[PDB]
RNA sequence: AAACUCAAAGGAAUUGACGGGGCCCCGCACAAGCGGCGGAGCAUGCGGAUUAAUUCGAUGCAACGCGUAGAACCUUACCUGGGUUUGACAUGGAUCGGGAGUGCUCAGAGAUGGGUGUGCCUCUUGGUCGGUUCACAGGUGGUGCAUGGCUGUCGUCAGCUCGUGUCGUGAGAUGUUGGGUUAAGUCCCGCAACGAGCGCAACCCUUGUUCACUGUUGCCAGCACGUUAUGGUGGGGACUCAGUGGAGACCGCCGGGGUCAACUCGGAGGAAGGUGGGGAUGACGUCAAGUCAUCAUGCCCCUUAUGUCCAGGGCUUCACGCAUGCUACAAUGGCUGGUACAGAGAGUGGCGAGCCUGUGAGGGUGAGCGAAUCUCGGAAAGCCGGUCUCAGUUCGGAUUGGGGUCUGCAACUCGACCUCAUGAAGUCGGAGUCGCUAGUAAUCGCAGAUCAGCAACGCUGCGGUGAAUACGUUCCCGGGGC
């Protein structure tokens, strides 16, 4: 807004996991206003984490946003007649907000039956290093280096 | 629809026209603006006319009528078609 | 975790019984509500030890935050009716 | 509203279904409280001028 | 065309209901009786000039304040214009009526009567500008602390709609604690009928 | 040069508005986000078309789930037809009166008309009605560009002006410019200005903390029983709550910044900190904005009709177009069993428990409660168990056929609901477009107004669950100062 910086409500930890992250991903899941829905997917896609691989859940989703987050994106700009697409780097919280973002609607794209494990599937294949989230990583980061000739455009 | 119970409605004047038509022979027109009432059998065979708004239309009242009430043959609004 | 953590940040531990009353709201607003007892009942038998730390974790407070009220010619609170020029 | 009308609603209904309220005050058939009589309007002035006694606005 | 009568606003707050009774089973009724008497008075009591009609009700018994500036038309001769408006009120209502009529003590500060003596003048077909400037002074005379009046409609017989306005010292509609009184009448003329609106801060109350 | 033609052409300046002019600002105005609308079915309003009538009003934002907080009759203002004429209804003079007014019957679609029964209280002159008239009534007939009233709107926008002084021939200017600040023409500093007024703010309502007072129909910590059981009981002022009266927040304190000064930043205390949240409140005026149909009213018009009564019809039409919504397109879901947690409200032609009956809507009996007592009452989402397994489906519930219930004089046109069967489009929607900055959006149910019933999915409220994001002002829209 025009005023200035709106305060930032402070993220809470899972009371489970222990871990900030977790319940930043139910709150992104977090469809219809269903806390408890949204986190039983969640609990039920770590879960599924554990068992598939002996690894910490929280480890693996940390790994897995690790490696959806983008280190730079292009936004539109309105100089001239014609629109640029200027690259900018992009801050650890909005990165975070990114991979989080991505990862739950790409769960969402994903072919299989439920939500729970539809989101199990698509961590597991982002920590490993493969999948749409980590496909649109790296597309977008392709778009910014084509893109890299306008980084003097920054204001 | 009405209830059981309540029986059917016959507005009371309709059902007496019938009736003395019965009694003095079953041939003449039973002009009404009774839409309201319900076709019984002891009107069967006979042709009334029902107003529809703005003219009392005959109908010949047959044995497949009973169930229906006297003004869904008279209908109240024109349409032939939009254009032409 | 809400109503358990108002123990975990005073010295007392979960050694120490509790009985409650509740009354209206929802489950999580029974929840703040039960945590906001708790605190304050520590902070009323201990307002030097668990004082500090109590209240420094933002709860020997009630947050008035309610349900905003429905306003005339707007679907809900805040919420309006679809505008359409023309 | 209309004298016959106004006068045809005071007056008994041929069937007990038939009959309507009417604003008291005022004759106006659309919204009429049955609480005071009266009608949006006629609430609305009364209301403002004092003569309905307990009702006062609300702005809670 | 956008601002809230000053009495409906300030009601509860600083001034007080018109009527006083309690009743939850024939309340539209006594609204009804209350609506007539009402029109009754104001219909067949111009002359005098009515400030206010407060009704009270205890028990199928209607009490009448009129608080008239000139309660001489309403009393009569000996008291016999006040035993038939008494009576006609029976009449009207079917129950017991006791009428009382108080004086205002200050006439030219009530608003209500000021857009009496306004209308009356205009109908009478004075010059807008010289009634409302001799209201005004007149009511400061009083010592109100603020003046407004405001005439609409073809003032001076014209064709077109006019708004014409007088107001000095303060008169802040806004403030809920300022006493200011609101006063409404119509000056009947050949032409139509003309809208005068006086507002009078009388002061501040708690 | 002239004919001809115009009654102005023009100079400087003033105040406005506008600028694809600048500087400085603000608003869900963008951006950042979340969920939609535009596609589908239905509901609803409107345009158009149609019709005997589809009554009238509303028309960019600011008309279009708007007047309508309830159109089968009524409402009703429209149409066909049938009645009526001092009239359906007022007020006043006369004049003949004693019944008026009604019960039962007859004719009639009804209006109405004809029967039959019943028939004033005072008093010798009233209440009440009758005609004949006489005056007169009646009109939702016209003009919102003759008006009052009320309302929208720019716009919760930060402004709009005045007295006196002063400057200028004058309109006019100054104040009200400038620097700083504020949500604010909010303040501060300087200043040919010194002042004041309407706006801003505050006073009001509600919510967040707390104290005193009171203790039923509310509450149950300690005490005594209760059918096992129910604060059911005696009783209790502790807790909760109810509702009256107080306290509390003021940049008041501490520190920095700020020439200082207003302000500003941080901290402590505190339930709450810099306006704590929300409502009421809408300046001078603008749009000949809306309303002659709520009411009122100037003028004009109708007067065996444009009054008025009645039955039936229409306002519900349907090649279409737009708009606001609802239900969806499924698995964060459907079905099914169990099981938690609300608030705000309503109720005597009413809310109705319990029991019996029915597959159910319901019916029959029927306590209790004019209600902190009794009833509406079940909250739903959620949790837990089972099941369906991505299927145009055990998604969706349109349409259509059958059998019903209830309200009502009466559900054909044209009601809601139950049940059985039927099982349409719809695979997340083109260009375009909308709402929202926190207990908000999203969703979940509940209650009320009107109301016999209800086309209500509307409207006004109520609580439950409960987010993401805001780097920023470059751009789009609206506005503010110079
Ligand atoms: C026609 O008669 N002559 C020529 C002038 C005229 C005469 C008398 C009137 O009484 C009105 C008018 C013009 C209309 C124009 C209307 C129109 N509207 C209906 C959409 C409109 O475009 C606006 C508007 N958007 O602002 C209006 O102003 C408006 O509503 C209005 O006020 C009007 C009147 O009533
Ligand atoms: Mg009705
Ligand atoms: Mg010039
Ligand atoms: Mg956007
Ligand atoms: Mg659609
Ligand atoms: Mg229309
Ligand atoms: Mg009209
Ligand atoms: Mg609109
Ligand atoms: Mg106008
Ligand atoms: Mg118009
Ligand atoms: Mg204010
Ligand atoms: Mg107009
Ligand atoms: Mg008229
Ligand atoms: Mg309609
Ligand atoms: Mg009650
Ligand atoms: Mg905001
Ligand atoms: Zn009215």
């Amino acid at each position: 807004p025009r005023k200035g910086p709106a305060p930032k409500r402070p993220v809470m930890v899972d009371p489970v996991y222990g871990s900030p992250l977790v319940s930043q991903l139910v709150s992104k899941i977090l469809l219809d206003g269903k806390k408890t829905v949204a986190q039983n997917i969640v609990y039920t896609a770590l879960e599924g984490c554990r068992a598939k691989n002996n690894t910490d859940p929280v480890q693996t989703l940390k790994r897995a946003l690790d490696n959806i987050k983008p280190s730079l994106e292009v936004k539109s700009r309105r100089v001239g007649g014609a629109t640029y697409q200027v690259p900018v780097e992009v801050k650890p919280a909005r990165q975070t907000t990114l991979a989080m973002r991505w990862l739950v609607n790409f769960s969402r794209e994903r072919r299989e039956k439920t939500m729970a494990e539809r989101l199990m599937n698509e961590i597991l294949d982002a920590s490993n290093g493969l999948g749409a989230s980590v496909k649109r990583r790296e597309d977008t980061h392709k778009m910014a280096e084509a893109n890299r000739a306008f980084a003097h455009y920054r204001w | 629809p009405r209830s059981l119970k309540k029986g059917p409605f016959v507005d009371e004047h309709l059902a007496k026209k019938v009736t003395a038509q019965n009694e003095a022979g079953t041939h003449n027109v039973i002009k009404t603006w009774s839409r309201r009432s319900m076709v019984t059998p002891d009107m069967i065979g006979h042709t009334i006319g029902v107003h529809d708004g703005r003219k009392h239309v005959p109908v010949f009242v047959t044995e497949s009528m009973v169930g229906h009430k006297l003004g869904e043959f008279a209908p109240t609004r024109t349409f032939k078609g939009h254009v032409k | 975790q809400i109503v358990t953590e108002p123990f975990a940040t005073a010295g007392v531990e979960g050694a120490y019984d509790v009985i409650a009353r509740i009354g209206g709201g929802g489950v999580t607003g029974q929840a703040g509500a039960l945590r906001l007892g708790i605190a304050r009942a520590l902070n009323n038998v201990d307002p030097e030890a668990s004082r500090p730390a109590l209240k420094k974790a933002g709860m020997l407070t009630r947050d008035a935050r309610v349900k905003e009220r429905k306003k005339a010619g707007l679907k809900k609170a805040r919420k309006a009716p679809q505008y359409s020029k023309r | 509203a209309k004298t016959a009308l106004k006068v045809k609603a005071a007056r008994k209904p041929k069937f007990g279904v038939r009959a309507y309220t009417r604003c008291q005050r005022c004759g106006r058939p659309h919204s009429v409280y049955r609480k005071f009589g009266l009608c949006r309007i006629c609430l609305r002035e009364m209301a403002h001028a004092g003569q309905l006694p307990g009702v006062t606005k609300s702005s809670w | 065309g956008q601002k809230i009568n000053p009495h409906g606003f300030r009601l509860g707050v600083t001034t007080d209901h018109k009527t006083r009774w309690y009743a939850e089973k024939q309340y539209a009724e006594l609204v009804g009786e209350d609506v007539k008497i009402r029109e009754w008075l104001h219909k067949n009591l111009e002359r005098a000039g009515l400030s206010s009609i407060e009704i009270e009700r205890r028990s199928e018994r209607v009490t009448i304040f009129l608080y008239a500036a000139r309660p001489g038309i309403v009393i009569g001769r000996n008291g016999a214009e006040a035993e038939r408006v008494r009576g006609e009120l029976e009449k009207l209502t079917g129950k017991q009526i006791q009428l009382n009529i108080l004086e205002v003590k200050s006439p030219e500060t009530d608003a209500q009567l000021v857009a009496q003596g306004i209308a009356e003048q205009l109908a009478a077909r004075v010059a807008f500008r010289r009634a409302m400037r001799k209201a005004q002074q007149s009511a400061m005379n009083a010592g109100a602390l603020g003046i407004r009046i405001k005439c609409s409609g073809r003032l001076g017989g014209a064709e077109m709609s006019r708004s014409e306005g007088y107001r000095e010292g303060r008169v802040p509609l806004h403030t809920l604690r300022a006493d200011i009184d609101y006063g409404f009448f119509e000056a009947r003329t050949t032409f139509g009928r003309i809208g005068v609106k006086v507002w009078i801060y009388k002061g501040d109350v708690t």
